[PDB]
Order: C-alpha cells, then structure tokens, then sequence
RNA sequence: ACUUAAUCUCAGACAAGAUGUAGAUUUUCAUACCUAGGUAUGAAAUGCAUUUUUUUUUGUAUACAUCGGGG
RNA sequence: AAAUUAGAUGUAAAAAAAAAAUCUUAUGAGGGCGGAUCCGCUUCUAAUAUUUUUUUGUAGUUAUUAUUA
C-alpha cells in the first residue's frame, strides 16, 4: 500500500517587480510585499550592461 | 559565359517584441480560479515570519489587512477559505476583481506606507502615492509613427526600405571575397549607417527569393539574413546604396507595402507575434 | 532561542496534519470544474498547435533557402555549394561570445520602463 | 611487479602442477611474435627458476653490450617454488617454446653467440630461430607444406 | 448529413451565453439565508482513499487531475515572463543559430549498438557476454540536433544545502531549512551524511542538510529572480564558470552565504534567522539539452554570462 | 571472453573552410570608368605549402583518444 | 587525496490484408484404417514458430513546394 503524498506548499501572493528601469511585470512569490521596486539588477549592471557609457 | 543568376545577399533586421502579449479573458478568469483554489490548500499566511510585533510595519499590515477582511492576498478580492460560506469560491460572470486592471489597482494600493515611523496612521490625504506604472500603448503609438521603434511594443517590427520605386529589405549583390554572412552585415552598415547595435543570428539562412531569367535578362537569387537590432535607430544619410526612405512596419502592415511574390517568399520567416 | 520557535511555528503549520484537507466538491461544481479544466487542456492544445505550426514553417523556409543554395553556383570563379559549405560552418556558435548577453538578457516585461527604446546609441 | 618478481603473495603455497603439453594440436609460444631471432626450448618441457632466467639474460647483456638492441621476455615467473617456505619464482615452459627475442642493428652470427652462450646457462636444449619460420606442434615442425589437420589425421602413411 | 445526425443533438456547448436579468436574480449568497436548513447530503460520498493498496482493490484512487484528489495542486496563476520570452523570440533563434540542412533524400541514420557483440570464426564467440562500454565505464548519452522538434528548454531546478556543522548545533539545520522554504516557495526534504570522515567530525546517516526541486512554472520564476535580481547583485561577481556541465545538459553552480541573503525572499525577514546562521546552496538547472555545449548554448540564450574557468 | 601474473603496439584520420605565398595574367564576378564590350583597379579560379581530433576550425566517422612526476 | 547534491543506453505507440511451403502441437473435425477417449498408422482444418519467403497497402492530419482551376 503506497502511501500518496499531499503537497506541502506555503501560502503565495502576486507581487509587482518594478526594475530600475521603470517597467513593472507580475510574478508569484510567497513574501508578503506589494510591490518591490529594484534599484539594482541586470539593467544597471555594466556586466550585463557593457555598451552603456552611463553606467560606465 | 555570364553567370545567369546574380546572388544577392540581403538581412531583414526586426525587433522583437518589448511587451508580454496581452492575457486572453479566460487566462485571466483562470489565474483568478487558481489563485483562489490556491487559498483552500496552501498553509496559512503567518505575519509573524515577516513583521515584528508592534512595529510600523506590523501596524500598518495590520490596518490594511483589515481593509481587505482578514485575506493576506491582495488580488483575490475577499474570500475565506475556512467558514459556512467557503464553498462560494467563484465569481459571476462580468467579475472585476478578476481583471488585472483591479490587480494593479489594488497591489499598488497597498504599496504606500500608511503608518509613520512613530506609530500614528498617516491622514488619508498625507499619504504618497506611488508612481503608477507606464501605458503599454506609447505616444508613437496614437502618433502612429512608421519610423520610431517604440511603435507596436507587443508586436515583432521588421526594417523596409525604399530605392529610387519599390519597398523591399536591404540587400546588395555578394562579392568573390565575401560571403553572405559577411555581405549581409556590409549592406547593413552601408544602408542604415553603423549607429545600431544588431546582432546577425548567423550564416544561415532564413528565406530566399529567386528571380527568374529572362531569356535577356540575369536571374537574381537572393538570400535573406534574419538580424536582431539591441539598440539604435537606421539612419540613411550619406547611404552608398540609392535609399530614399526607412520605414518599421508591423507584419500586417507589411504584407500591405511589399508585393505579393516578395512577401509570398519572405512570409515563411514570419512568427507567432 | 525565541527566534528559532518562530522558525519551528512555520514549520508545524505546514504539517500534514495542519494542512487543509483535500477538497470536497459537489456534482454541480465538479462539472463546472471539469469544464474548466477541459477547456484549459484544449487551450494549451490551440497554443501548442500554433507555436508547432510557426516553428515548423521557420524551419521549411530555412530548407528551401539551404537547399536551393547547396544548387548554385558562383559569384565568379568559385565552385558550386561554396557558399553552402560556408554556411553550414559554427565558428563561435558554441564559445562564450557566441550570443551578445545584451539581446538575451532583456525580456518582456508587462508594462515598459521609462525609456522603452534608446535611439541616441551609438557605435 | 616484473618478469622476475610477479605482484602475487609469497605467504599463498601453490601446488606443483605441470608444464602444458599440448596433445590437441596446439602452436601457442612456437613462433617470433615481436623481434626477429628467438630462443627455443626444443627437447622437453620444464620448471625454469627466476634465477636461471636472469642468468640468461645477464649472458646476452654481457655479449651484446655497447650495441644497439632490444631484448623481449617471452616468459614470466610467476610460480611460487615452496622447498621446505617460499623459495624463489619459477615459470613452467612447453616444448618448443620461445625463451626470448632480440632485434637490432645486428649481425646474425652475432646473436647466435649470444643465444649460444644463454642456452649453456638455461637448463635444456635450446635452438636459434627465425622470424618467419613455421610453428612447431608437438615436436614436429608444419614445413613443406604440412598442416595441423595432417598430424591429426588417422592415415598418414 | 448522416454523421452529423449520429450528434448529441441536445448539445449543452451550443446553447446561448447568459442573459443579464438571469444574472442579477443569481445570488448564491442569498439562497443559503433564506433557506435557513442544511440541505439534504447527495448518496454519492466517494472520497480518495489515503492508501493505494493495488490496481484490482475495490476502491480505487483518482488521476491527479481530478481536484477531490489527494495529489491535487492549483493550476498554473501567471505566466512566466522568462518562458514567453524563450518561446516567443529565443526560439526561432536558437533553431536558427544551429542548424544543418540534411538533403531532400538523405537516408535514416542507423544508431550503432553501444553494447558490442562478439563476430568471428572461433568457436568461442558465439556465447560470449556482450562487450564493455567501450571507454568509460558508463555509456554517456548521444548528443541530439537542435531541430524545430528538439528546442532544449529548462525542465527542473534542485537546490542543495550541505550543513556539516549542524550535527554538533542543531539550530544550523532549522534555520537551512527555512530559508531554503521562502527561497523556493516549498517544502525541503532533510538529507543526510554518508561518508564517515573523523578529521572533519563528519559522521554518516546524521542529517546534515535539505533540498528541494521545483518544476514547471515554479523553475523558470526561479530562474528569473536569480539571472535579473540575485546574480546581478553580487558584488565582483565574474559569471558562471565555463567548466559547468555534467556532459548530459545539466548545469550546477554554488552560491555564497552572503550571496543567499540577497534573494528578496531571505532579505524581507533577514532579521528573523539567527545571527551567521544563513547556509550556502548549490543551485543545479537541469535542461532538456542533451549536451554540455548545448545547455552552456541555452543559458547563454536567457543571458547568464560564463567566464573562461 | 570474465578473472590472475607478465609483456607488446597505439593514443590518432579524412572532407570542407580558413590562412598566407611564389606565380600565370586567362575567364567570371565586384568597383573607378570610358564607350553593351573593352580600358583599368581588385577578388576568385589555379599548384604545392599552412591550420584540423577537442583548439580561436567546424563537420563526419570514432573510446572527444590520456594524467602527474623526474631528466 | 578524502564531506553534499544533480547526472550518466536506445527504441516504439493510425493501420495492415493476402498466397503457398516446412515441421511441431490440438481434450480440433468425438476424422479414416488397424488394433469418441488407449495405442500404431494416418489425410483435413486451426494455432504457434520459422522463410530473405510471394506480395499488396504504408494512409490521414498540420505545413512546405510544384502544377492545375
Ligand atoms: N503536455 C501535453 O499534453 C503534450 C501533448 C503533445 C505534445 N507535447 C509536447 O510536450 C512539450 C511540452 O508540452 P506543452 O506544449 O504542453 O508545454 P506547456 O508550456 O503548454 O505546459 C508546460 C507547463 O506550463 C504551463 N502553461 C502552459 N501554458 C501556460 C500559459 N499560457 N500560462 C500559464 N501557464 C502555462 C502548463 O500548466 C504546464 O505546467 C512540447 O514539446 C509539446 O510538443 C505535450
Ligand atoms: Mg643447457
């Protein structure tokens, strides 16, 4: 008699991504924040980034 | 002894969409559907794991979850998994909480602080709004500029130019020495200057158009490169190929400007947005 | 060690005996669900058809292009199927360089950034 | 280990056994496999000791030294002899089988002293041999065209 | 038509969409209150049986699918933006990037047997076992084209944490066990020591560490917040190393304690573990690639940088 | 064959591409031209070199087919 | 050097029909002939196996290309 396992997943919300660069996308996530606005990420780093001379 | 077809080599530069497409009405009726079903399963949200007792966090969560009737969720409208009256889990039909309109509404709602750092609910005309997120549609986009790149941002735009007159791709008659992955990215600069940053898929090629002979005349054989433009803006000063004017159109409002056996043969390249 | 009982707090919520229970629905909202989840099944199905179709039309053009070309001949003195062979090559395909991080790194993104395009780039 | 020292335990006695006989047709160590001249064991088949064996080969060295060549081992010791505890290493060799090759930038009758002076060393009879040249079944060379099947055949007279 | 005859005439699809004063007189909230009675319970009162004892016992359990069903989870909540964006632009790209045209007639390629059988005139090899794996010990799998059929995708992640001083401080485990739930969103699975190793106080069969494997949607999200949010904020942080790869698809990389702490999910709470208590993990994306240079390919097509090792 | 003790041999090939070079100064192709062909400036063809077993050279067929120490 | 984790083969999944031959089996035809079922001879059908045998068919669906209206 094989035992079926019941999924033990916490509870999650939607959350609003806001990059640095202004655009917002929709994403699940189980933080309780609203919406988390990133100053730092891929769109201001030089290394993904090397052609910007602004960052640079 | 002259060869009887001229090889071309030609490179459709596109820009990809900038945008997610726009969710159809029964993916937003079901994400709503799930994420509700979601609140009867999943273990229950404990504020103690992320807020401090009395707090300004805490006491601000605390105010605005009582706003929303106890939900920890923000885009589930008001539902209580446990109760007599859990079994009503779905909406009738015209339901705006399921629209992600409300979604947004209501999360950027909740994004402004409503307690001040002592402790003292902030008033409700003292209260910051957050920066509201930009439109979809851009200025271009009611402008209806066929030569800006912020035009259709849900959508692929592909790079046509006219010759001094007939729209068509950028394209040139390949060399001995070079190739056509090599052909392909000189036309380019020569045509819509070196000011945009692309990036040629490879040397494969995507679509190809044959102009047959006329026994005479020299049968042409084109080639065409798909590109992908990073960055820029074409640019046909000084251009060493005869170009009048540039334009980025959609791929319905391409079939409209090319031919119909140019764009019967470049068709095939096409995707889904 | 009041801070590690606030740790185990989470845990024992999500024991399986604290979990809520498997759903129990009746017959009319069992076929109501059963319709949705038909539908969602056929939807994928309309979504899965048309990514297939498009992704095998690229690839019949990409063919007809490669096939035809391996016939041709030139420019001038050069054998049939050079430019053929050349293509086919993979110099780089496969090395660190091979695909600009600039182009994959961006994504889509629901709704654009301050400034959706930058035209001022230059070489 | 090497071709005098195997890599076996010396604590494990083994029995005494036998060298193989071949009475089914068998050519198996007949021949020059790898150099050009060899050695053969051409009256009976014995037990040679390590001991021997070096010997053997310090024969060849000492007649060939200055010279250029390469001196193959067709054989191994890897019997333990227990003459009563471990004794030396012993290797068990059929009649008719090659000791050792050699090849080089040599003269023949060169090497004939050489192979000359290790088969008065070696215990037996030995006989110089040449690539090329038919394998030995038995004690009985397949040349002028004889085959293994004609010595297995009934009717020979 | 007589086929169209053979049709369920009384179609319930074809029936017209709702009216809107229907609508307004539906209210299932009012039903129940006036009623003021429990309605009678339906004869049907079949439930998932906890244990599946066989496939012939009486009762039996349903598909996952069904939603009664133990195994049931939510359907998909959004899409993710990184699986759009792989599907729609990355795609045709990558088809494009490497492909070799076969000719119109080429013929079916016949794969070899990797398992060799023993061919000859003695008599010997007939019965002989099949050969050895010829050169390694474990026959690696073959490498597939990159087709409009064959387009290597993302399939699961598994994070791994390896604890070794928790058997001695037992708070170190629970703590790994938390972060690596807010990280992922699941329930991690304990793991425990098997090697025993005296100078590094290692024992074996003691629980040492947890892991989780997120698949489908939840993976890709995953990939999102570490590609986007994470590894740019890592600081002189040089890429991937280029050695990454198994040599079947799969690429795995380690993450520092500090580079942990930087997820959103472990930083909101950061005050809520224990002072020098947040684990190192070690992050393995398993593909649908069938080689290393392919899988590099594909991470390379959702802009994750590699570094020469 | 599997296992045991020794010993021997090998650890690498082709096609294409690319890279230069002496050439011959012919044809085709591309430009500056003239008046559609030649006038030229180039490229290619051309012959052996050169690069090719994981390489900044891909593919095919193969066990991608090899590591430290000492002199 | 020695700690955990993830890996490490390939193929198939619309559908066949038909002719004879070689045995072997059958509580198949209660076969026939000698001595319903036992035993020795035995023809016929059926099934499995085998043939490289004799072939025929290899579609439909999605898309591409070519001609045709
Ligand atoms: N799963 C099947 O029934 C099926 C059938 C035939 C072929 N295939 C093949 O299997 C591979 C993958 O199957 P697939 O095409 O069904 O992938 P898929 O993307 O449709 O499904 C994969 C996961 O993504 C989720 N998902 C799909 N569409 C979504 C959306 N619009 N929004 C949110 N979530 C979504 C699904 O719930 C699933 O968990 C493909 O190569 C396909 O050709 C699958
Ligand atoms: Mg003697």
């Amino acid at each position: 008699a094989t035992f079926v396992p019941r999924h033990r997943r916490p509870y999650q919300f939607t959350q609003l991504v806001q990059l640095s660069d202004g655009s917002t996308f929709t994403v699940r996530t189980t933080m309780p924040t609203a919406l988390y606005k990133s100053a730092k990420d891929s769109r201001n780093h030089l290394l993904w980034q090397p052609s910007d001379k602004s960052l640079k | 002894s002259s060869q009887i077809y001229r090889i071309k080599s030609g490179v459709i530069l596109t820009r990809p969409p900038l945008l997610t497409r726009d969710l159809t009405p029964f993916e937003e009726s079901f994400y709503f559907y799930q994420k509700r079903l979601n609140e009867r399963l999943t273990a229950p949200f404990r504020k103690d794991f992320y807020f401090k007792k009395d707090t300004a966090a805490d006491l601000d969560w605390r105010i605005k979850l009582k706003e929303r009737h106890g939900v920890p969720a923000k885009d589930i409208g008001r539902y209580n998994p446990r109760g007599r009256m859990a079994w009503n889990d779905e909406v009738l039909v015209g339901s705006q909480t399921s629209s992600r309109k409300h979604m947004v509404e209501k999360l950027l709602a909740d994004a402004e602080m409503r307690v001040s750092e002592d402790g003292e609910e902030i008033p409700a005309e003292d209260r910051v709004p957050v920066e509201k997120p930009m439109p979809r549609r851009t200025e271009a986009d009611e402008k209806g500029d066929v030569k800006r790149l912020d035009r259709a941002l849900d959508k692929t735009l592909y790079l046509v130019v006219k010759k001094k007159a007939k729209w068509m791709f950028p394209t040139g008659v390949v060399p001995t020495d070079e190739g056509l992955h090599e052909t392909a990215a000189r036309i380019l600069a020569e045509s819509a200057g070196v000011n945009m940053n692309t990036w040629i898929v490879g040397r494969v090629p995507v679509a190809h158009h044959v102009v047959r002979p006329v026994f005479l005349k020299k049968g042409e054989k084109i080639f065409f490169l798909k590109g992908r433009i990073m960055a820029g803006q074409a640019d046909l000063t000084d251009n060493l190929h005869d170009l009048v004017d540039f334009k980025w159109l959609t791929q319905e409002e391409l079939r409209s400007t090319l031919a119909e056996e140019y764009f019967h043969s470049v068709k095939g390249m096409f995707a889904e947005r | 060690d009041p801070r590690i009982i606030n740790i185990l707090r989470h845990f024992a919520v999500l024991s399986p005996k604290r979990i809520p229970p498997p759903l129990r629905f009746g017959r009319n909202r069992y076929l109501r669900h059963w319709t949705i989840h038909r539908a969602w099944l056929l939807f994928r199905r309309q979504q899965r058809e048309q990514r297939e179709r498009i992704l095998m039309q690229q690839h019949q053009s990409m063919s007809n292009a490669c096939e035809e070309l391996r016939n041709t001949e030139g420019p001038g003195t050069r054998e049939t199927g050079y430019l053929y062979r050349v293509a086919m090559l993979k110099n780089g395909v496969y090395g660190l360089k091979s695909i600009p991080i600039e182009y994959a790194s961006r994504a889509l993104v629901e709704t654009p950034g301050r400034q959706a395009w930058n035209h001022e780039w230059k070489r | 280990g090497s071709w005098l020292e195997p890599n076996l335990n010396r604590k494990k006695k083994m029995m005494k056994g036998r060298p193989r006989v071949p009475t089914g047709g068998s050519t198996k160590g007949t021949t020059v496999v790898w150099g050009d001249y060899g050695l053969r064991m051409r009256d009976h088949h014995r037990r040679i000791s390590a001991q021997q064996l070096k010997l053997a080969e310090d024969t060849i060295k000492q007649r060939l030294r200055g010279q250029k060549y390469r001196l193959y081992k067709r054989v191994a010791c890897n019997v333990g002899v227990y003459v009563s505890s471990f004794d030396h290493w012993a290797t068990r060799v059929a009649v008719n089988q090659i000791i050792f090759e050699i090849r080089g930038q040599l003269h023949e009758q060169v090497i004939r002293d050489a192979f000359r002076l290790a088969g008065h060393k070696l215990p037996g009879l030995y006989e110089f041999v040449k690539k090329g040249d038919p394998p030995v079944v038995g004690i009985t060379k397949l040349e002028d065209g004889l085959t293994v099947e004609d010595l297995k055949n009934p009717r020979k007279k | 038509i007589p086929d169209l005859a053979e049709l369920e005439t009384r179609s319930a699809l074809d029936a017209p969409i709702p009216s809107e004063e229907d609508k307004k007189e539906f209210r299932p909230w009012k039903r129940a209150a006036d009623r003021k009675a429990r309605l009678p319970s339906s004869r049907y009162q079949y439930h998932p049986p906890k244990y599946n004892r066989g496939p012939l016992h009486p009762i039996q359990s349903p598909p996952s699918s069904d939603p009664i069903a133990r195994d049931f989870v939510p359907g998909p909540f959004n899409m993710p933006r990184l699986k759009e964006t792989f599907r729609t632009v990355m795609a045709s790209d990558l088809m494009t990037l490497a492909y070799i045209h076969t000719p119109p007639g080429t013929p079916k390629k016949e794969p070899t047997e990797r398992l060799r059988a023993w061919e000859g005139d003695s008599p010997y090899f007939a019965n002989r076992a099949r050969r050895a794996p010829r050169g390694a010990p474990e026959l690696p799998i073959r490498e597939r084209d990159i087709s409009f059929r064959n387009i290597p995708e993302i399939k699961e992640i598994t994070v791994s944490t390896f604890v070794p001083l928790g058997l001695k401080n037992p708070d170190l485990l629970i703590v790994a066990r938390a972060v690596l739930l807010a990280m992922t969103g699941t329930m991690p699975e304990m793991t425990r020591s098997k090697n025993n190793v005296v100078q590094w106080q290692l024992q074996a069969n003691k629980p040492a560490g947890c892991k989780t494997t997120i698949y489908g949607n939840a993976a890709w999200e995953f990939m999102d917040r570490l590609i986007h949010l994470v590894l740019p904020r890592i600081k002189d942080w040089k890429g991937v190393p280029a050695s990454t790869g198994d040599g079947s698809g799969n690429v795995q990389f380690g993450l520092n304690p500090e580079d942990v702490q930087l997820f959103p999910e472990v930083e909101c709470n950061y005050d809520m573990y224990p002072a020098k208590m947040i684990p190192g993990c070690h992050i393995a994306i398993k593909t649908t690639a069938t080689s290393d240079r392919q899988a590099k390919l594909l991470l390379q097509s959702l802009g994750v940088p590699f570094y020469s090792n």
